[PDB]
Order: structure tokens, then sequence, then C-alpha cells
């Protein structure tokens, strides 16, 4: 009564432990380790492994094998031969370049509609536009790489295809082919994937997810040979069109398999050779941007990381297949050396591929994607950091008193810049006189005049709490959709039955009584549905008794997901909440975490395996200061003082430590690989944030000691260091060597440093630089970008990032992924055309292949085709098709990315938007002059659309509570549906019997809490969703939401608490349902009979799309005005001249780079990144730091409704109720709190989630700073009209688009034009001002949802805390 | 010149201080939470003292 | 009156004898005992002491040489050359280069013969 | 004089705070059975100690 | 009597015994320790004390808040 849908995209990890059992399972002996995995594969083999070795097929091979009529190879083998599969049939050749002809010209076919729109709207003038004409006769003959890669990609996804939907028909079934890729025999289950080769006589056992990892190959490969391809054409007709890189095919197909070799040669460690060729591409790139000791220095450095890892590859390799089957599989390459030559091949193919260019070196970082990812070996792993965990490390005390010295400052320096006063100390009478002074004074030394021995005084000193803990839980920081560590007792459970010995099997039934029903859960969502004893305040009272120290129920459970680490839930929760406290009240004091000549330097450092170099002696003693300014103990440092006394233990499923006779006990089992104890704290991901701020404080240490200034940034597990220290310049001494010998000498200090805390670095972890940026993955020289965009959609596909493989939502990621192309790439064509390759394969190709729902999405969109044919009147259903896609999502069409996005990225206004996207595609076929005012043309294609837009039956429901959920939704079921609504019912009927009350008991009253909701500003005339908005997230019932749209995006919502991962049919047929009424949406917004055939069409003359779009939404909610949230289209309202008028009456684009082309280059302007105009409002002054941070987001939203509501007539009891509901303060107190807004006009300032807060252009930064604007001419005109009153159209936008375009008809044109003129359609904009809010508020109402949601009610502001706000 | 030789033994007081502190602080490691001493070494700290005043203030009823 | 000096130069000679032992005494981390059954703690000496103990192997380190020459404040020889002016290539690196500098085709491989 | 006063006050509570802290050192330093229960008892009793303190000011009225 | 700080000669002494007796104390086993821990002040006293004090200071500041309310 169930199905069980697998992935279509490489998710989790690739087992090694997996690959091994199961190979060694069937071939009776080690497969790729000889360790406790294929020792007890064949022992008790699991069931699903049983039924892949019983098959008859199976049989026959092993028999093969067996007799040494063919031999057993690694699965890197095979990825080799089938990533060289070129055994094609001259059908087989013919049927492929025949799909892929049709692909691309289909795919052009629909990129000529917005091109056409585009080049006319901008007035730049089956395919129209001459351009892609140009660009089909070039693209009409795929290469015969592109074709090896697509055919390749679409034969193993039609092998996958098969699989997915066999399985959900039929549970447990296998697939069993050798016809779809000649010469390869598959057997695919999600259990296991065994490969034979039969004329090589070589078989391989693998994974599924192996199997996902080659196609995912192909398609990445595929991604690129096709991004390259388009990229090179579009060039090729115009240099500024396509990317910025330029790669030839021929390279990049030499590189794939020459890299293939290296992995073919080195099994599995063969990709410790791939990794570290970033350095090399790294290095190229220096040896660019660099000076020659710099980058000397990082060559050689790079050289010797590479073939470290060549020679420990081959070390690792040569002991790994010792005595498996696999030990006659090694190449005498790797024997004889000659493995560097193949080496040295691929390297120089890499630098042939980058071309001494930055623009490819960049982009080919998509070069560590592109080979697919190891077998993880996750007991290696956990041996390999404990080596590091286990060691003692030594420091003299005054190194560890200048480290907490140097975190103290920061924390003083923090407080007294922050709250404008010094901490308050226990123990003031530790500081000698100087010291003293600044305290009383509330001052701070700079750095300059301080010393190594103030820092020492620092150390001493103790703090009274000057923060606060929140008292209740916040479920959204607690709930999660992972999976969490069972007890200690029950570790066990991780493990498949048949690989436990009979002892444990036994003494799992016998523990799992003694649990509750949440320590059994194995999810975190689970753990705390589950949890009938559940309250509020658990998680502090634990914290507060350090009920979490010598817990016995503590262990840290690993899975290879780099070694991801998991315990038990209280202990997680612990983890969870010192992070946030650090979140939030202390990185605001470290805001990095986030002579005649003056030297300077980088030193880049990766911090990945810091975590491992920390102990209690050396983090602790400053996460004590934090513990004294929350005024609890041992939360901070709960790390090191629980983790040593507890078992290290990898726990996954295919990875099983062995267990002596009768030891239950996990601490009682013998360290053995992949499982120890007394690890020294360091678990990587836990006291991130700790370990950030406390790398600060050394850094800040370091400037001291060295007499320099440091600029730090720490951005995950990496630094950059940057370092200015002024020096007497010596004669025949030059800037670079001044630099080349600061770097030295503060990497010495560094180092020294470093140690000095027992952190001991590598050269292949930390390089210097002389002054150029590489940190974040971002290459930056001379202030330009030099972005790596093809590694951003190599992933690109069908069913991508998508639930229950949910149509809608895959068409969106690609539009998501496609746009970086545009946006990065700064390649509106290539975007498009590749975006438009990939909808087209997901609706055109696959959509009839369905995993769920066969054909019948399929059959919906033919329906919606015909139906288009009909309504436009057009000749085809490959021209309705073509139209499809081009129409906003929002109405049902096709398309994911709506033209605006070509030039800003966000809009206040969805639906005009979507709109006028739709009338700039309409005019392709309607022949509409975009250049001119919308007027009636005899083709009423247009007319009909707009027609059928506004006039419809209306059908308002629960229009309040929506417009809350999303301000910008039109009801009357005008918009499709999303799974945050449709399922939101599903979630409440699992929710409402969850034994955990607090969700069971908001689930039960979430209806009622719904319509309460809904008819509370029902009686509020000029509507407001924003304001609405801020109303909705001031209540409980925010947060009971966000629960259940956090549950709502799973799969299998009915089976949450069934503890299975079988997806109930249930929420199969919902979702099936959901995504065809999502498909036919388009027919039911635009009838054949226009919504009455006595309704004229209406007529465009003098017609606003501001107004209609305004019209449409007020229509679509029965709502008499909505107001601050229609807003006029920039991208339309902006007629673009490129000239000079005899009147301004516009914005002034100008272009101050003097080159004709600005892309790839930085100009003398500012950049540009929208920046929306901030709140302006006078701060009261209190101690803030006596409130947590809910509380006083919860203040300050209540002061934004005071703000925007101060015109309701029942002002004072809507704000009373408020008050007292959810801060427990009267008004008239909470008023003392309140920031006053001083701004009259919230319409274009007020702060909401729902609202942009910034409005950049569609495009880099960097890029903006070679143009100037000027938007007085315009300002004048507005205000003439206007009044100096505000005005509904975002002022940003207008230059964001202005900016954005400039570099687009850059792209068209090949010229960058010197001044654009925006001159706007004044018709379509509206004054906006604020409103009179009358009507009164439904104070009943108001206080039901508070009660019934009263659990999700944030810590309220007792007497004690208020009192202490004004002291 | 009394005062001024206090001040630097004064000094010298407050690094010793300093060292010592970070001592105690370092010193108070994985081990003293197994034997449950941490807190005697570090100090207490106003939640849980607050959570005594609370337990004082209601052992029963009052 | 120079007795009150005299005084304050004794207490002057104690304070830096605290100090001596405070800026010449090394913390070593809590951790594993021998044969781990257990967590010892993080036990404090002199500068010295620590040393001997790393050095007669007592307490479980990894990097027992440069542990050390850490505490003893002194240049290792692996940090030299981290840290060295100009990076010098592993043999391995030599070859590489040696193959990587000079596009002749030297490489000679044979793909089709693997 | 007075200052002269008010810096030798001042360094007998430095003096003290650096007994109490090496009092802490040396005693948490021996870490047989019976010291560290010792020491845990201790803080029980200190925990009673507190709350009948508490308990004492509570009943002033 | 300006003489006093003799009293800072007589803590720093024990101050300085303190400190020895602390760092000696890693000595203990395989050499100075004949039985299980040797002779020492052991104190504990002191310690608890000086907790009682900063606690109770602590516990004083709290009840100050606490009566404004
Ligand atoms: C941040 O979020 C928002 C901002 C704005 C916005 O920026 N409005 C323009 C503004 O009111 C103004 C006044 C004058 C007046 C008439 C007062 O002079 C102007 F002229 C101009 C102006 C125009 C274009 C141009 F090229 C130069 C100037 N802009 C502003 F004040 F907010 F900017 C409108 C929103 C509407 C909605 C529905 N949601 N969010 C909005």
């Amino acid at each position: 009564a169930n199905v069980y849908l697998t992935d279509s995209y490489l998710k989790g990890v690739i087992s090694f432990s997996e690959c091994n059992a199961l190979g060694s399972y069937i071939f009776n002996g080690p497969y790729l380790k000889n360790d406790y995995t294929n020792l007890i594969s064949r022992q008790n083999p699991l069931i699903e492994h049983m039924n892949l070795k019983k098959l008859n097929i199976t049989q026959s091979l092993i028999s093969k094998y067996h007799k040494g009529e063919i031999k057993l190879e690694e699965p890197t083998y095979f990825q080799s031969l089938l990533m060289t599969y070129k055994s094609m049939t001259s059908s087989e050749q013919i049927a492929t370049t025949n799909l892929l002809k049709k692909i691309i010209r289909r795919a052009i076919e629909i990129s000529d509609v917005k091109v056409y729109a585009i080049l006319n709207k901008l007035g730049l003038k089956t395919i129209k536009t001459t351009l892609l004409k140009k660009l089909m006769c070039s693209m009409q003959h795929p290469p015969s790489w592109l074709i090896h890669w697509f055919n390749l990609y679409t034969k193993l996804n039609n092998i996958l295809t098969q699989y997915r939907s066999n399985e959900v028909k039929n549970h447990g079934f296998t697939l069993i082919d050798n016809q779809t890729l000649s010469g390869f025999q598959f057997i695919l289950n999600q259990y296991g994937c065994i490969v034979y080769h039969k004329e090589l006589k070589r078989i391989t056992v693998t994974t599924y997810n192996q199997f996902l990892t080659w196609k995912d190959i192909s398609l990445s490969r595929l991604n690129v040979c096709l991004i390259t391809w388009i990229s090179n054409c579009l060039n090729t007709l115009n240099k500024s069109l396509g990317l910025r890189c330029g790669f030839n095919n021929v390279i990049l197909t030499q590189l794939f398999l020459y890299g293939d070799c290296i992995l073919k040669l080195f099994h599995n460690e063969g990709f410790y050779i791939i990794k570290e060729v970033e350095g090399f591409i790294m290095s190229l790139i220096l040896n660019i941007t660099e000076e020659d000791q710099f980058r000397k220095r990082f060559y050689n450095s790079m050289l010797n990381n590479i073939t470290d890892a060549a020679n420990k590859a081959q070390k690792n390799l040569l002991s790994r297949v010792c005595h498996t089957l696999l030990d006659k599989t090694v190449s005498d390459n790797i024997i004889n050396g000659r493995w560097i030559i193949l080496l040295s091949k691929f390297l120089k193919l890499i630098k042939l591929a980058g071309d001494n260019n930055l623009n490819n070196l960049s982009e080919l970082y998509f070069l560590f994607r592109i080979f697919g990812h190891p077998m993880v070996d996750e007991r290696q792993a956990m041996d390999a950091v404990k080596i590091n965990c286990n060691e003692t490390k030594f420091y003299l005390l005054s190194s560890l008193s200048m480290l907490r010295g140097a975190f103290i400052y920061r924390i003083i320096k923090g407080f007294v810049n922050n709250y404008n006063r010094w901490p308050t100390l226990r123990n003031a009478i530790v500081l000698p006189l100087r010291w003293l002074t600044y305290y009383k004074l509330n001052t701070y030394p700079s750095l300059l005049e301080l010393t190594e021995r103030d820092l020492i005084v620092l150390s001493g000193l103790r703090f009274y709490r000057e923060f606060r803990l929140p008292k209740k839980v916040d479920l959204e920081m607690i709930i999660n959709d992972k999976a969490i560590s069972p007890p200690k007792n029950l570790i066990w459970t991780s493990f498949p039955r048949n690989y436990m010995p009979s002892h444990i099997q036994n003494y799992i039934e016998h523990e799992k009584l003694k649990f509750s029903e949440s320590d059994k859960s194995r999810r975190v969502l689970e753990y705390y549905l589950r949890d009938n004893k559940f309250n509020e305040c658990d998680l502090y009272n634990c914290v507060v008794n350090q009920s979490y120290l010598n817990n016995p129920n503590h262990v840290v459970s690993l899975t290879g997901k780099r070694m991801f680490a998991m315990q038990p839930g209280m202990f997680r929760q612990v983890q969870i909440l010192a992070e946030k406290m650090i979140a939030e009240n202390i990185l605001q004091f470290f805001p990095e975490s986030l002579n005649n000549y003056i030297s300077k330097c980088s030193i880049i450092t990766d911090l990945s395996k810091f975590n491992q170099a920390f102990r209690y002696e050396t983090s602790c003693i400053c996460s004590d200061v934090l513990d004294e300014l929350h005024g609890v103990q041992s939360l901070f440092s709960w790390l090191h003082l629980t983790i040593p006394h507890v078992t290290i233990i990898c726990t996954y499923r295919h990875a099983p430590p062995y267990i002596g006779d009768h030891i239950v006990d996990l601490n009682n089992v013998d360290e053995q690989s992949g499982l120890y104890r007394y690890h020294m704290g360091g678990i990587e991901g836990w006291c991130q944030k700790l370990w950030t701020i406390e790398a600060i404080s050394l850094l800040d240490l370091i400037s001291l000691k060295g007499k320099f200034s440091i600029t730090a940034l720490i951005n995950g597990d990496n630094q950059s260091i940057d370092i200015s220290k002024p020096i007497r310049l010596m004669e025949g001494q030059t800037h670079a060597q001044a630099d080349y010998l600061l770097a030295l000498n503060s990497l010495k200090l560094l180092y020294k440093e470093y140690a000095g805390i027992g952190h001991k670095l590598k050269g292949t972890e930390t390089y210097i630089s002389r002054d150029m940026q590489f940190m974040s993955k971002t290459i930056q020289h001379n202030g330009v970008y030099y972005p790596a965009s093809i590694k951003k959609v190599l992933r690109v596909g069908p069913w991508i990032n998508t639930i229950l493989d949910d149509f809608k939502v895959s068409l969106e990621s690609i539009g998501s992924l496609t746009q970086e192309l545009e946006y990065r790439g700064e390649s509106l064509l290539c975007s498009l055309i590749f975006r438009n390759v990939w909808l087209y394969n997901q609706i055109a190709l696959q959509l009839k292949n369905h995993a769920l729902c066969n054909n019948k999405l399929y059959l919906d969109i033919l329906k919606v085709l015909k139906h288009l044919k009909t309504f436009f009147n057009l000749d085809n259903i490959d021209t309705a098709l073509t139209l499809y896609m081009n129409l906003p999502m929002l109405f049902g069409g096709g398309d994911p990315n709506l033209l605006y996005r070509s030039f800003y990225r966000r809009t206040p206004d969805f639906l005009t938007e979507a709109i006028v996207h739709s009338v700039f595609i309409l005019s392709y076929y309607t022949n509409h002059d975009l250049k001119d005012k919308l007027q009636d043309l005899s083709d009423d294609r247009l007319n009909k659309f707009l027609t059928c837009i506004i006039t419809f039956d209306k059908n308002p429901n629960a229009e309040f509570v929506t417009l809350m959920r999303d301000p910008q939704a039109l009801g009357s079921e005008r918009q499709a549906k999303i799974t945050s609504e449709i399922n939101r019912l599903a979630v409440t009927e699992v929710l409402s019997t969850a034994p955990n009350k607090i969700f069971s008991k908001s689930a039960q009253h979430y209806t009622t809490t719904e319509i309460d909701l809904n008819d509370i500003m029902q009686n509020i005339e000029p509507t407001y969703p924003h304001g609405l908005r801020v109303v909705y997230e001031s209540l409980p019932f925010y947060k009971a939401e966000k629960i259940v749209n956090l549950i709502s995006g799973t799969k299998s919502i009915t089976n949450i608490l069934e503890k299975t991962s079988a997806i109930d049919l249930t929420d199969i047929d919902r979702a099936t349902e959901m995504m065809r009424k999502n498909i036919t949406l388009l027919i039911r917004i635009l009838p054949l009979d226009c919504n009455r055939d006595k309704r004229e069409i209406l007529s465009m003359e003098n017609l606003s799309i501001t107004e209609l779009s305004k019209y449409v939404r007020e229509r679509s909610w029965s709502l008499s005005n909505i107001v601050g949230v229609t807003s006029p289209s920039i991208m339309y309202t902006m007629d673009i001249k490129y000239t000079t008028s005899t009147i301004s009456s516009g914005i002034i684009i100008e272009k101050y780079n003097v080159n004709s082309l600005t892309r790839g280059e930085r100009g003398p302007t500012k950049p540009w990144v929208g920046s929306s105009t901030q709140e302006k409002k006078t701060m009261p002054v209190y101690n803030r730091q006596v409130l947590t941070k809910k509380q006083r987001d919860q203040i300050d939203l209540l002061a934004k409704l005071d703000w925007v509501y101060a015109s309701i007539d029942n002002k004072d009891e809507f704000m009373e109720e408020l008050s007292i509901g959810t801060l427990g303060l009267t008004y008239e107190k909470a008023k003392k709190l309140f920031p006053q807004y001083l701004s009259v006009n919230y319409l274009h300032r007020l702060t909401v989630s729902s609202r942009p807060c910034e409005f950049p252009a569609s495009i880099p930064a960097y890029r903006t700073t070679n143009y100037h604007f000027d938007t007085s001419p315009i300002n004048r005109i507005l205000t003439e009209k206007y009044g100096d009153e505000d005005i509904d159209i975002v002022f940003q936008n207008c230059i964001s688009f202005g900016l954005s375009l400039m570099s687009v008809v850059e792209q068209f044109t090949n010229v960058c034009p010197n001044r654009i003129i925006l001159i706007p359609k004044l018709n379509e904009i509206h004054l906006m001002k604020p409103p009179i809010f009358t009507g009164d508020v439904d104070i009943h109402k108001l206080k039901q949802v508070i009660q019934k949601q009263h659990m999700f009610l944030p810590d309220k502001i007792s007497l004690t805390q208020y009192v202490e706000l004004f002291l | 010149n009394i005062t001024a030789r206090l001040d630097r033994i004064d000094e010298k007081l407050s690094e010793i201080l300093g060292m010592l502190h970070t001592l105690v602080v370092a010193s108070a490691g994985p081990t003293s939470a197994r034997d449950g001493i941490r807190d005697a070494m570090i100090g207490l700290r106003e939640e849980m003292i607050e959570k005594i005043r609370t337990e004082a203030l209601m052992t029963n009823d009052r």
C-alpha cells in the first residue's frame, strides 16, 4: 500500500563499505578491502544482497568468475569504460544525433520568443530572430563529443528511468539489461549495482549511488560540453554573447578521458590526485596575478602537494589491494612509476585549457565535480583523525593566557562599542590602574598602544551575566529533517540485524523496551513529535543543571555524509543552543567572523582540520568567558567536557565494528578501525562559531606580537589574513620584496603562534599571496570578478532538486540554476538557450516517463497545448509548446525565469511582472511593437489574454491568512498551488496525532486558528498585505506555521510516524493531482470563451498595466483596495533610448569606462547593490542585552505595527492585546522599548520578510563600476507631478534596470553604448501615500489566536527582566 | 617613589593573576567535569544560583 | 629610612621568581592514559619537566621532536623548510616539473595499451 | 599617606585572590577518590548552606 | 605601619610555595609517590569558602534585582 521512489541524482555518498560488503558477498572474498565488512557480509549476508546474488543472471556471472573466465575490477575501472563507450551502431548514432538536433532546434525556437521580445523592447533589431537563425545554422550539426556524452547520458538515464518506474510499480524490482548500453550488462537495485562487460571479460560491483554518480558524471560532462558548445557558437557570432571563457571541447574531452585514466590506474585513491588539481589551477592563476616570489613559492608547494598525494595514493592502493580479489588489478604503470607520465599529460591538458586566461582558469573549477566522487572509506576517515585527536598537546601558560586575554579584549572592545560600557566584572580588582581607568571611563586602548602584558592582565578578568538564555525552546532551531544518532545503548540499531552478533540482536530487543519512542525515532523530527513528555523548558533546565555532563546515553555517530557527526537529541540541542547563543550575542563583537612604504601581504589558511587541533585547554579558556557572560556554566565548553568521555563510532549501515562475545556496552567495545575512545574534542561542525571567534582572538594576538595590522576575514573552514606593516624600505629593496619578506616573517610568526596553541600548520594548508583575493572560491583580479559559472549548472537536468519528481519545482530549479550563467557568467543568451534545452527535455521528453505519474502529466500538458492552440489560433502543437514554455509559471505556464530577472533581481510585485512578461512574449505572435504604447491591433490574441486575466468568477477564501502567508498571493484559483499549501492539511492531520502534545494541540486547533486569524484584520479597509504580514509574524501562529511548512516539504508525510522510508499512496495521489491541476491551470485561467462572450475584449487604449494588475489582485480577493503591493514594472515603464533627447525626462546611464566593452573590466564608479533605504527610527535607551533575540524581535515587530496601524481606531486595544499576549507588558510599558519611527511612509520602508531589502541589478557588482547614473531629470519630472509625495515605482529598480540592460545591449551589439536614457511611462506610475487604516481589529479573535497557539509564544518579559532594562 | 614601586608590584600581581586564572580555567577540564568538581574550580554563576534560590524559596509550597 | 625600599626589593624578587616560573610553565592537555583505559588530567609542570616527559615518551604525542623544539622556543628543521625563502621540490616533483616543462611530447605514453 | 594605603589594600586583596586560585589548583591537582569526593560532597553541602541562608533571609518578614 | 608590607613578603612566600607545590605534583608518580598523594596542605575548605563568598556575592546581586519587584 506504498511505493519506494529512489533518487534520480546523487544526494548521499558512495559508500565504500556498501560496495565492499556487496561485492565481497557475491565473490566470496574481500573485494575493495580486507576488513570486518567483507568478513561479515559473507558470514551473514543481507537479504537485499542475497536477492542479487541469487538471480539467475548473477549466478551465471559468478560461475564465469570462479571458472576464471572473467576478472573482477573496482568500479572506477568501469567508470572509465562507460565514459569511453564508443560502441555505438549506426542506428544508435543516427537516433541519438537526430534527437540531439531536435532538442537543440527546439531550444532555439523557444529562446527565439524571448530574444525577439528583448531585441524588440530594446530596439536593437520557426525562428524570427536573425541572430538565432544564424545560430541555428551553426548548431545544426552537433560535434561528436557532444553526441558522445549525450548518448551516454541518455542511455544511463534510460536505464535508471526504467528502473525507477518499475521500482515504483513493483517494490523489490531489479533491472537486468544488456541492450540499452551495448556491451554492458547491468543489474540494478536500490541496494546494489552489478556491471558486466562481456567483450573485456570484466565484472565490477558497486552501489546504486555509484550508478547515479556515473549518470551525474555523464550529465555533468554533457552540460560542460553543451555549454561550451553553445558559448563557442554564440561567441563565433558575437564575442559578447557567449561566456567570457572559451574552451576547445577537444581539450575538454581529453581532460575528461585522462582524468578517468588516472582513476583507472589509481583505483579509488586516484581521487586524491584529482582533488589536488585545484592547487594546480590555483597555481596557474597565481602565475598570472602574482609576483615571481609569491607564484614560485606556490607553484613548488603545489607540485609537492600533488606528487605527495600521488605517492600516497600508490602506497594506499598497494596496501589496500594486497589480500583482496583485486590484488591482480594493479597496473604495472603504478609499480613502474609510469603514472607520473599520465599525470604530466593530464596537467598539461589543464594548462592548455586554461590558456593563460583567467576566464578559463576560473571556470575549470568544474573539473572537481566532473569526475564524480570517491568511495568513502568511513573507517579509514575515522582512523585518519583519531591520531590527531588522541594526541597530547603542550602549551606555554603565557600562550594560553594571552589568547584568553585577546578574547576578552575583543569582548570588552565589543561591549564598549555596542553597549557604550564595559561588561560587568566580578573581580575588577585584578586590574592595575591604567586598566581601572579604562574600566571606570568605559573606554579601551587601541591595539597599537596595547602590550602582551596587558592581554595577560585581561585574561584574569571574570564577568557577571550580561546576556540571557531563552527559557523556552525555539522549535524552529531544534526541529529539522535530519537523522539523529540513537542513545548509546541503542547504537547497535544503526546496523542491519544480520550484521550484528546474536547477543547484540537480543540485547537490542531488550534495550528498546527501556527507551521512549522519541529515543528510538532515529530521526530529528520524529524525535520531537514522539516526545509525549516534552515541554518548552526542558532544554533550559538541562543546560542550567548540566544534565548533559557525564550522561551515559551520550555517543557520537559518524556517517560518510565529510564524516557527518551525530549525537542523541539531548546533546544535539545543547550543541545547537551553544552555537545559537554565540551567533546572536557574541558574533556581534567579531564582524569579520561573517618608513616611506607599507608592506602588504595575505596569508590564506585552510582551517578544515583546525577543529581537530582544539583542546579544552585551548578553547574553553575562551568559552568560559562566554559561560560567564551568559551566566551559565559548561554551556560553551560542553563539547570538550563531554566528547572525551564517549565512544566515537562509525555508524554507517554497512560498516559495523567487530563486537567481542557478550559485549553490549559500546564503551566496552575493543578499539578498532572505525571505532575509538578518548577523542579530545574537535568534532567538525560543532562549536564551529566558537572556534571561528577564537581564531580571530588569536589573530589579534598575532598582530600585536608582530607589530602589524591584520584585516582578517573568516568564512566557513578557511580564512584570509590581510597583513599591513609600515617599514623602512631598504636600499636596493623593492616593494615586491618587502611584501614577500613580510609574508614570510608573518607566516613564521603565524605558524609559531598557531603551534603555540597546539595547532600545527602545513604548507599544504596555508599559502601566501601579495594582494589578490581568491577566498570564497571567487577569483578577483584587479577588482574584476572571474566567475566559475559552469560549475553551478553541471547538474542541471530533468527532475533536479525536487521531491516526488514535482514537475513545477524542477522547472523552477532549472530556471534558478541556469540563471547563474546570466548573473555570474554574464551571458543572457547562453543561459537562455541552455535553460531551454533542459526545460524542453523536462517537459517534452521526460514528462511522459514520470516515475509516479507515467504519462498522465504528459497527457495533461497535451490538453493544455491543444487548448492554447485553439485559444491563440496557433498553427500546431509544437508552436503551442513554444508559447507554453514562455508563459509565466504564475499563470500555469512553463517559464521559471520572468524577463525582468534579466535586468534586475528583485521585485515587490510578481503579478505585474508576469503580466508584462506575457505581453512581451505574446508580442512575438501579435507582432506588437514593444517600443510603443499598447494599442489595439487586428490581432486580438493579446486582448483575449488580458481579458481572461481580468475577467473571472470571484472566489475569495480565507484571503487574509493567505495574504499573511504570501502578501503577493492572488486567490480565486488564479495561481498555481504549492506543496506548502497543498500538504498543509496532511501535515496537520499527522501532527494532530503526535504523542507530543505541543504539536498535536497546535495542529488540532490549526484550522480554527487559521479561521480566527483570517477574521482579524478583516474590518480594515485599505488592506496592506505587508502590514498583515507583520501582524502574522508577531503572532505565535507564525512559528506554528513554520513547523508545518518544514514538514510539508518532505516525502511521505503521512508515514512520518510510521517509521518507514516508503511513500504513502495517499501522498503520491495528492501530489499527482496537485501537479495535474497546476499543469492545466493555464486552461482554467484562459477559457476559450474569454470568461464571457458578452464581455468586450479589453481595449489597450490608454490602458495602464499597473492599474490592471492592481485590479486583478483586488478582484481575485474581492477586496475594495489593496495597497503597498502593486508596483509598476520598471521593464515595462521605461522606454529605452540610445541618444540625446531634446529633453532628458528620464534616467541617464553613462559609460565611464573608456573601452567599447566593459565585460571583464572594473570602472571608476562605486558598485551598485540596489540598497533599499533603511528605516528611520529613534531607538529608546535601555539595556538591550537584558533581552533575548527572540523577544527583541517581538518588540521590533510590535513597534512596526504601532507605526503602520497607528491610524486604526482600535489601536490601543490592538497594541494592548498584542503586548500583553506576547510580551506580558502593557502597551504603555512596551512603548518605551519600541523604536519610534520618524518615517511617515512605511509603504516603501517597512522591513518585512516579504519585501526585498535590496534591489540589485542582474549583473556582477564589479561590472556596475563601469557605469554612472543620473536620476535627476526624472526626479524633477516626478516631483512636479507628485508634489514630493511617494510613488509606487521602485527607485532602486529603475537604476538597476538601466545598469543591467546596458550590459545586455553590449552582449547583443558587441558595443556598450555611451549612454542610455530611460523615459518612464507616467500613466503607469501612481501616487503611493500611506493609507488611513479605518476600521477596527477583532480583538476577540486576536486573543483567540494568541491563546490557541500559546505554546509557540516567545519568552515573556517578566517584571524582574523589565526593571533591569532601565538600570 | 613608594607609590611608583607599588604600582610595578601591582602590575606584576595583575600579570600573575592573569596567568593563574587562565591556568585555573584550563585546569578545570573534562576530568573536572567527570568528578563533578568543575563548578568548584570555576565558580557558580547566576543561572545556577537562580535555580538554588528558586528551590530555596519553594522547598514545599514556600 | 631605606628599610622600606629594601623590603620592596625583596617583594620584587619574589614576584620575579613567581613570574619566572609562570612564564616557563607548560600545560599538558588532558588526554588518554597509556593503554587507554581513561583520561589523565591536564598535568602542569615546568618547561623542562614537560620536555623530559616528551623526550622519554612518558606522554603520548605524535610530533615528539617538534613539541620539544617548540617548548624550547627553538627553530626546527621542518619549520625552517616550511617557511623557507624558497620551496624545494620533492624528487617526484622534480621529475614531474621536468615533464611539465618542455611540451615536446616526451611523455611517450600509450593509453591504448592500458 | 592615603594613596600608599589604598595601593597596599589593593595588593592584599590581589594576594588573597592568588592564594585562592592556588588553593584551588593545588587541591584540584590532587585527584585520589577521597579528595575528589571530598570536594564534590563539600559542594553539595555548599548548595545546602546557600539554600538555608536564602530561606532564612526570606523569613525576615 | 608602612613596614606592614612585610605581610606581602609572607604571602608571596606562601604563594611561591603553593606554586611549587602545584608544579611538583606532576613529579609524584614513579618518583615522589610512596603512597597515593604525599602530604600537602589540602585545604579544600579554603577553596570552598572562596566559592561560598563568590556565590553569595552573586546571590546578593540577584536579590538586589528581585528587591525591585
Ligand atoms: C523599498 O521598497 C519600495 C520602494 C519604492 C520606491 O522606491 N518608490 C519611489 C519613491 O517613492 C520616489 C519618490 C519621488 C518623489 C515624487 C517624492 O520625488 C521620486 F521622484 C522618485 C523617483 C523615482 C524614479 C527616479 F528615477 C527618480 C526618483 N521616487 C522613493 F522615495 F521611495 F524613492 C516603492 C515600493 C512600492 C511597493 C508597492 N513596494 N515597495 C516599494
